[PDB]
């Protein structure tokens, strides 16, 4: 189960994998904010529109709930 | 909505508020 | 003359203005940073893609100084 | 570049530091 503060590895529904930090939540707008934050692409999910990872690293990026395919601890 | 994801217990308690959203002028100008 | 605080009314380069307070500025990526900002519209500056007024209020606009027709303080 | 707009002055002294960048996932997968 997820906590504050935990490694959070999220694929978007674009097949689009991120790792960062559990900053915090908003339940009214059921958003998710997560830092430090990196994108590592498509990796091996198929898709006619692939994603290699990207180097930089991201302050804070904001999810929507229906942005989520996936989402685990690690 | 968020609760397929999340534990019921931490939806429930005090959460660290959003930081402050932060725009540029590029995506407020493209979008509306 | 400008300062960390005073109130701004900027135009952009879509005719644009908006007002608020100069929170900072960025020197190395000539960026700037208004708070409590609002959306004018292009009001009597004329173009061929109107904007009116928006209500609004944005808690920051970061602005590059190449998005600046105009900026003065208020 | 922005001393069109801002004294020599204010360009000079130290200034408070930017707002944390905080992007949707929407802008970030529609541009790059």
């Amino acid at each position: 189960t997820p906590y504050i503060g935990s490694k959070i590895s999220l694929i978007s529904k674009a097949e689009i994998r991120y790792e960062g930090i559990l900053y915090t939540i908003d339940t009214e707008n059921s958003t998710v904010a997560l830092a430090k934050v990196r994108s590592f692409g498509t990796e091996d999910r198929p898709t006619d529109r692939p994603i290699p990872p990207r180097d930089e690293v991201f302050e804070y990026i904001i999810f929507r709930g229906s942005d989520i395919k996936d989402l685990t601890v690690c | 909505g968020l609760a397929k994801w999340f534990g019921s217990d931490m939806l429930q308690q005090p959460l660290p508020s959003m930081p402050a959203k932060v725009i540029s002028v590029d995506e407020l100008e493209y979008r509306q």
